[PDB]
């Protein structure tokens, strides 16, 4: 296959995305969920790991680590400690609002994904760390999990397979850093949401000290559909090492901002002009696109014309795929004000633990607050670049990376706009 | 806005705080979710419960959470100052939270922020003198395709205009309850000009299931 | 730890008293500021014995090696968990 996009409704994993069907158990069983789950449990851990490795599923959290290789880190006998799946459901990324839709509209799919994932890794229970601001989504998911316990689908003797598996839901308390997997583990453990250092990886020392796999809602919820439809079905979409379907959140300056499930390697222009109703004012009104939520660098209109929305074609576009959250910015946008609001987000959501992020993200926000007004001189641009290069890869987690990267994208694609901002400040103030 | 504590007569360790017996049963249900020897993992839910009974957190809810979970009180103070939901000051009865990050700012969230400000007569960070509305400005609330949006205590109000948010504030003042949804024509997150996908019926159980299963 | 690398020879402190005019530290010990640097213990012992100085030697106290584990901060059943980080 060469061209991608135009995914059919028979090939969607997230049917009832929009809330148009019943989210509860009789609605979920009538759409394909909880079908032959006992056989998927009884065929073993290694079969499910082989199905996920066959499917080419990468980590839907945003980094794209191979999900089969990630879950196979738990494929080892116990040492007295229990083993845990932990489903990351914080989703604090600006641009990204898809896991809210999975929890709110396909909740039993996430429960069956917890069961299949925890069976594959030999886990004892699931901890769905939902964001605390998603309160109605959390109670939605708890009504679904009560339906799953009362139907005998989870808990003692889950799906009649003799396998015991609980599903716990822990609400957050309003910290974006608690979406990072070790900081999420620390937030589950009743501590400050501050990221641990790696090693130890959570497969060795995770939640409570136990072996633990933290995985996103989307990479967990597609796993029963991979185990039913097959690995070759999920590997049939997208390019090689870019396999599957993906939920996209096209927001910003489009006519119809929406969440839509789509084939993996779809072009960005086709996706925006097909599902979002195009950019407000036409495609020539396009200035920039942040392709995968705020952690990825923006790309200008000359890159957005032919770019494919998977991992490797966005690495080649010197950005990242991320959460596949498309933030569209038209020609009327004060783009330095938007990136400075974004760096302001990154200093308000930064847990203060290690030196480069705690100091340099506030120092970058002060530089960006002067760059919006133009109250600077152009030699501070490259200086700002070096400040980002003193945060990138010098931090504990990648929030420092995810704050250095928008600054790098803004400088790299809009240095002339910064310079004319500052020189018109200099002419009308000096 | 501070992260130190000073003992006022309305916020001190002699301020009365105690859970209700139904809240003690809820706390026991929370504690039973975690392994034995890791009761400290119930610091974040129970303290949030102490915000749901009281509306905010004096320094008697933090010490009561520290007492009933057998954790040091500084380890509860850290959680109560780290996380942005724990109101360490008494907020109003309707805590309006406007998202002003970049995907909501691109779709003109400042118009709704100024609409709430001139509607209620307060600015960002203040409370109306009848103790009914606290307006603060929050980060990305996870409703980006429904931009712009606000949050009122549990409830997202999405796809908003200044007229819609004036209507919501008018029916919060009227003693009713508003509908937590997008105030535009759409329902949750779909394209507004019709469904661009998921128009076909869902295929039901047994569709495309591979053999040997 | 760069000041723990070499051996040092000093002497016993004698009386320092108050200057009646200014309150300055008056001394009568010429060897009160004499600190000698040696690479090994035996060089310092040989230099003290050569000059007729009666000496006492304190052995080099290196710190014994520690056992450091970052994952020990987050154990399952041991007391070595950190209560916060
Ligand atoms: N979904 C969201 O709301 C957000 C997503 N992100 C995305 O998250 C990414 C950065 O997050 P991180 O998890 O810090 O980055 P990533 O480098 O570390 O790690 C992803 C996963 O791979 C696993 N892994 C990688 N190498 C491993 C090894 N050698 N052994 C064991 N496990 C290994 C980690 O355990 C982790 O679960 C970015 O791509 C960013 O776009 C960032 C912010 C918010
Ligand atoms: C600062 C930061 C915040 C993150 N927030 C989330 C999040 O909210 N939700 C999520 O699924 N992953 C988030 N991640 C990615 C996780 O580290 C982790 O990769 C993911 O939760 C699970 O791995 P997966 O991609 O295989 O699903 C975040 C990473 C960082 C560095
Ligand atoms: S880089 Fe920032 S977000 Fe990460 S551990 Fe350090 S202070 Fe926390
Ligand atoms: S940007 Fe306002 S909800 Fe995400």
């Amino acid at each position: 296959k060469t061209s991608f996009g135009s995914l059919k409704d028979e090939d969607r994993i997230f049917t009832n995305l929009y809330g148009r069907h019943d989210w509860r158990l009789k609605g979920a069983q009538s759409r394909g969920d909880w079908y032959k789950t006992k056989e998927i449990l009884l065929k073993g851990p290694d079969w499910i790991l082989g199905e996920v490795k066959t499917s080419g599923l990468r980590g839907r959290g945003g980094a794209g680590f191979p999900t089969g290789l990630k879950w196979s880190f738990m494929n080892k006998p116990s040492d007295g400690r229990p083993k845990y799946l932990v489903v990351n459901a914080d989703e604090g990324e600006p641009g990204t609002c898809k896991d809210r839709e999975i929890i709110r509209h396909d909740p039993h799919k996430l429960v069956e994904g917890c069961l299949v994932g925890g069976r594959a890794m030999g886990a004892r229970a699931a901890y769905i760390y939902i964001r605390g601001e998603f309160y109605n989504e959390a109670s939605n998911l708890q009504v679904a999990i009560r339906e799953a316990y009362e139907a005998g689908l989870i808990g003692k003797n889950a799906c009649g397979s003799g396998y015991d598996f609980d599903v716990f839901v822990v609400r957050g308390a309003g910290a974006y850093i608690c979406g990072e997997e070790t900081a999420l583990i620390e937030s589950i453990e009743g501590k400050q949401g501050k990221p641990r250092l790696k090693p130890p990886f959570p497969a060795d020392v995770g939640v409570f000290g136990c072996p633990t796999t933290v995985a996103n809602v989307e990479t967990v919820a597609v796993s029963p559909t991979i185990c039913r439809r097959g690995g070759a079905w999920f590997a049939s979409f997208g390019r090689e090492r870019n396999s599957g379907t993906k939920l996209f959140n096209i927001s910003g300056h489009v006519n119809n901002p929406c969440t839509v499930e789509e084939e993996m390697s779809v072009p960005l222009k086709e996706l925006i002009e097909k599902h979002a109703g195009g950019v407000t004012g036409g495609w020539d009104n396009l200035l920039a696109v942040i392709p995968g939520g705020s952690s990825t660098p923006l790309i200008p209109k000359s890159v957005c014309e032919t770019v494919l929305m998977d991992f490797d074609a966005l690495i080649q576009a010197q950005t990242g795929l991320g959460t596949a959250a498309v933030i569209v910015m038209d020609r009327s946008t004060d783009i330095v004000k938007a990136i400075a609001r974004l760096i302001e987000f990154y200093k308000h959501e930064s847990c203060g633990q290690c030196t480069p992020c705690r100091e340099g993200v506030d120092w970058m926000n002060k530089v960006m607050a002067r760059f919006v007004r133009g109250d600077a001189r152009p030699a501070e641009i490259d200086s700002l670049w070096e400040i980002s290069k003193q945060i990138e890869g010098h931090t504990i987690c990648a929030l420092g990376d995810g704050a250095a990267w928008p600054v790098q994208g803004l400088i790299r694609h809009f240095r002339p706009e910064l310079e004319e901002r500052m020189q018109r400040f200099a002419q009308q103030h000096q | 806005a501070l992260f130190v504590h000073r003992d006022t007569p309305k916020n001190n360790p002699e301020t009365p705080f105690d859970f209700t017996p139904e809240n003690y049963k809820r706390i026991e249900a929370i504690v039973k979710n975690y392994p034995e020897g890791h009761k400290a993992a119930a610091v974040l839910p129970v303290l949030d419960l102490a915000q749901r009974q009281n509306g905010w957190l004096p320094i008697s809810a933090m010490n009561k959470v520290a007492e009933i979970l057998q954790v040091p009180p500084m380890r509860v103070y850290e959680v109560a100052t780290f996380y942005t939901m724990y109101n360490r000051k008494p907020v109003g009865k309707y805590h309006i939270q406007v998202c002003t990050t970049t995907p909501c700012m691109l779709r003109n969230s400042d118009s709704i922020l100024e609409a709430i400000q001139k509607k209620l007569g307060i600015k960002v960070g203040e409370t109306t003198p009848d103790k009914l509305f606290t307006l603060i400005e929050v980060e990305c609330l996870g409703a980006c395709v429904n931009a712009p949006m606000v949050q009122i205590n549990d409830n997202y109000y999405e796809d908003l205009t200044p007229k819609d948010i004036e209507e919501i504030i008018d029916e919060l003042k009227a003693g009713k309850i508003p509908k937590p949804g997008p105030r535009s024509g759409r329902f949750s997150c779909e394209p507004a000009g019709g469904l661009t996908s998921l128009t076909e019926p869902p295929k039901g159980p047994g569709f495309g299931v591979q053999a040997g299963l | 730890v760069n000041n723990t690398k070499k051996w040092k020879m000093e002497f016993d402190t004698r009386e320092r008293w108050e200057n009646p005019l200014m309150g300055w530290a008056s001394t009568a010990d010429p060897l009160s500021n004499l600190v000698l640097t040696f690479s090994t213990k035996e060089d310092a012992i040989a230099f003290a014995e050569k000059n007729g100085w009666s000496y006492d030697v304190e052995e080099r106290k290196v710190p014994k090696p520690k056992s450091k584990s970052y994952g020990a901060n987050f154990s399952w059943n041991k007391r070595t968990r950190v209560s916060t980080k």
